[PDB]
């Protein structure tokens, strides 16, 4: 399939922030910090939530996204997490990894902590929903997930990327685990075959901090559209 | 140091991955040393008229080429 790169759904350092503040073509809220090579989305305080939105809709039947981000805190676990959303309507402000609930479409969340104390945290899980689900936030999502994959993406020695594909009504998640400075060492996290989401929507990325708190830092957001 | 070694220079200045592409994104920050529309419009422009195998990049021979 053939991969055309979209800079109107894309940021990147490093001069990722113009001097007013502002992310080209994409709108930021909450305690989203946008600097210059990356975006503190939302950062190691206490009850944060911060976002950033696409301005416009995107109307690909395929696509890829290359998300490359760290989560960063001082101990072994920590909160809540990092979601990348494609979706009918902006998700500025909400309770769900701090973007709106009852969306339409699907949410990549990447779930730092086990709110199900099933021992199966930090996880990467996949959720679709038609607009009148709200998300489990204290099931982890676990009767709502599509797909999904336990995967530590906190604290890591070199950014972890995750790249989300919809082609062909399947979407994929590979992620790059971080260990390496290689960009291209994906492996396999998670699959949903036959998966219908809206011809038109935002793309997003949302985070959000409880009583723990991890800085969330996404270095770039590059989607690409496919054949 | 001839022309075309500082258009090729140019080039690879704003090539801030590395990936020897100009992507709009790194054209946008040549196009800006103004509205978000008009910014749309030089770049779409820019790919329009210079990126031939339609893939959201310009190589150098395409920089050139302009
Ligand atoms: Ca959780
Ligand atoms: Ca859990
Ligand atoms: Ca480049
Ligand atoms: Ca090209
Ligand atoms: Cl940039």
């Amino acid at each position: 399939p053939h991969r055309r790169f979209e800079y109107k759904y894309s940021f990147k350092g490093p001069h990722l922030v113009q001097s007013d503040g502002t992310v080209p073509f994409w709108a930021h809220a909450g305690n989203a910090i946008p600097s210059s090579d990356q975006i503190r989305v939302a950062p190691s305080l206490k009850s944060q939530r911060g976002s950033v939105w696409t301005k416009t809709k995107a109307a690909f039947e395929n696509w890829e996204v290359e998300v490359t981000f760290r989560v960063t805190g001082r101990g072994r676990i920590g909160a809540d997490g990092l979601a990348i959303w494609y979706a009918e309507n902006q998700g500025l402000e909400g309770p769900v990894f701090g973007s709106a609930d009852l969306w339409n479409g699907v949410g990549i969340f990447f779930d730092s902590f086990d709110n199900d104390g099933k021992k199966n945290n930090p996880a990467i899980v996949i959720i679709g929903n038609n607009g009148q689900i709200h998300y489990d936030h204290q099931n982890d999502g676990a009767s709502q997930a599509l797909a999904s994959c336990q995967r530590d993406f906190r604290n890591k020695p070199y950014p972890v990327r995750a790249k989300i594909t919809y082609y062909q009504n399947t979407l994929t998640v590979m992620i790059n685990n971080g260990f390496t400075p290689d960009k291209n060492d994906y492996e396999f996290c998670a699959k949903v075959e036959n998966m219908i989401i809206p011809a038109q929507g935002h793309f997003g990325i949302s985070a959000a901090t409880g009583g723990l708190a991890d800085d969330h830092d996404v270095l770039s957001f590059l989607t690409f559209q496919l054949t | 140091m001839s022309p075309q070694e500082l258009q090729l220079h140019y080039f690879k200045m704003h090539d801030y991955d590395g990936n020897n592409l100009l992507d709009g994104l790194e054209l946008s920050t040549a196009i800006t040393h103004m509205s978000e529309d008009e910014l749309i419009n030089i770049i779409d422009g820019v790919l329009r008229d210079d990126d031939k195998n339609n893939d959201g990049y310009i190589d150098y021979a395409e920089f050139a080429k302009s």
